[PDB]
């Protein structure tokens, strides 16, 4: 796969069970990007964005398996915290879904 | 060593944890620990009407994905 | 002067699309250190085909 | 039909990250420490004096100011040392530290237990498991034996 | 000498945007490195054109 | 000479904002390295010009 969507649902509060997702590039695409961005002057390209530029440096003198594990790593997190949420989504969202049954 | 053999660095980061959770005392953290290493998830794909078990990924550390 | 290649390779393999950027400061390095040696090699060829 | 009811927030921008100034001033006198295991914190940007990692490469000490860099952490143990001269160790099992040049450290791991929740009765049990897992032939308990033994040996050499 | 352009290759990969900052502190390290060379060379050039 | 230039451009790279602070120490280096070279060099040249 190019892009991995996950989607689930973000825990605003018990009354607000919204969507969110994790737009996740491909490891191979995302190690290119990583070297393009790390070469030119580091501009935020989006409002709200944060600047990256020295991470982009630093993983670039990181070795080869070890940057394989930094993505796999850092992307396990990501589905991690969707499912997290997502239970907790459940259980709020059943309460609600419950007493108006009631 | 364990790179070559085949399996992941995220099945090598459980493996530890699963051994960090063995040998820490008994408590309420542990309590929670143990929860966080036990394996009881599975995996299903619909056949035609019935469900299957997608058997080629296996959920327990020791194995390999094939 | 193996210095400078040995440099460029290991800095385009830090980044690769800096490597045209580096080429500059690669071949510069190249002659005048092979200048000096030019020099150093013209003494010894000057010491000879002119002086008795 | 309805023209894309939906517009699903990005949840990464629930966080607040750092932003990595190259820096134009002094340096903090203190690092902002963050650890994490899964997915609960145990610190959330405590002051901290210093810390002491555990790498592949080996053993790195962290100050304020440290230069920003990245690397393994190696499955071990852990030593953090805060402003009023105590200190706090931490088992861990992996995991990624940055160290920011602000001062401002976050650490991301799969777990973390303090070495007072760990007994060396129990400890010392598991070691000849692992060294008989290790012995036995095998390619499916031999690595099963060597990794266990890989986090219980600094925890033996620590608690000693 | 080439060690200048050499730490220079390998730190513009560190950081390229800082690669402006960095070339005085590599031009000046460069020719005042060139320079002892000059001064060694100039020894072995005025060593024979005036003395007997 | 480069040496000590070499390491200000690694340093500068590690931490841009220590690179004024650590520029002092290479200046100081740089001048006391070029020193011995100078001695050297007013041994070659007060060798000659005053000696018969």
């Amino acid at each position: 796969w190019d892009r991995a969507q996950i989607v689930y649902n973000r825990y605003h509060g018990a009354a607000s069970q919204k969507l969110a997702i994790f737009n996740l590039p491909k490891f191979e695409d995302w190690k290119q990007k990583l070297e393009e961005d790390s070469a030119g002057d580091g501009k935020i390209e989006e409002d709200g964005l944060l600047q990256s530029l020295p991470m982009k440096t630093a993983l670039g003198e990181l070795e080869e398996t070890a940057v394989e594990d930094f993505y796999n790593f850092h992307s396990c997190l990501a589905v991690l915290n969707a499912v997290s949420e997502n239970e907790l989504s459940e259980y709020a969202a059943r309460i609600v879904a419950v007493e108006n049954q009631l | 060593s364990w790179r070559d053999a085949g399996i992941s660095y995220l099945r090598y980061l459980s493996i530890v944890t699963r051994c960090i959770h063995e040998v820490q005392k008994e408590g309420p953290l542990l309590t929670k620990n143990v929860r966080f290493s036990t394996i009881g998830w599975k995996s299903l794909y619909l056949d035609h009407g019935a469900t299957k078990e997608y058997t080629a990924i296996p959920a327990e550390l020791e194995k390999i994905p094939e | 002067v193996a210095m400078c290649f040995s440099s460029y390779m290991l800095a385009a393999a830090r980044q690769p699309n800096m490597s045209a950027k580096l080429l500059p400061y690669c071949i510069l390095g190249f002659a005048l250190s092979e200048a000096l040696a030019l020099f150093t090699l013209l003494i010894a060829l000057l010491e000879l085909f002119v002086f008795s | 039909q309805d023209p894309r009811k939906f517009f699903p927030d990005n949840g990464f921008r629930f966080f607040d990250g750092p932003e990595d100034s190259f820096g134009d001033g002094n340096i903090p006198a203190q690092i902002i420490l963050t650890l994490t295991r899964q997915d609960e914190f145990i610190l959330k940007q405590e002051p901290v004096a210093a810390i002491t990692i555990r790498t592949n490469e080996g053993e790195m000490g962290v100050l304020a100011g440290h230069e920003y860099t990245v690397q393994q952490l190696a499955p071990g143990i852990l030593e953090v040392e805060y402003e009023g001269g105590k200190k706090d160790q931490y088992v861990i099992s992996g995991g990624f530290a940055h160290v920011n040049d602000t001062g401002v450290v976050d650490i991301n791991t799969v777990e973390a237990v303090p070495l007072e929740e760990i007994d060396h009765e129990k400890l010392a049990k598991a070691l000849e498991e692992a060294r008989a897992k290790s012995q036995s032939p095998d390619e499916a308990v031999r690595i099963q034996g060597e990794i266990a033994l890989e986090i219980f040996e600094p925890l033996e050499a620590a608690l000693h």
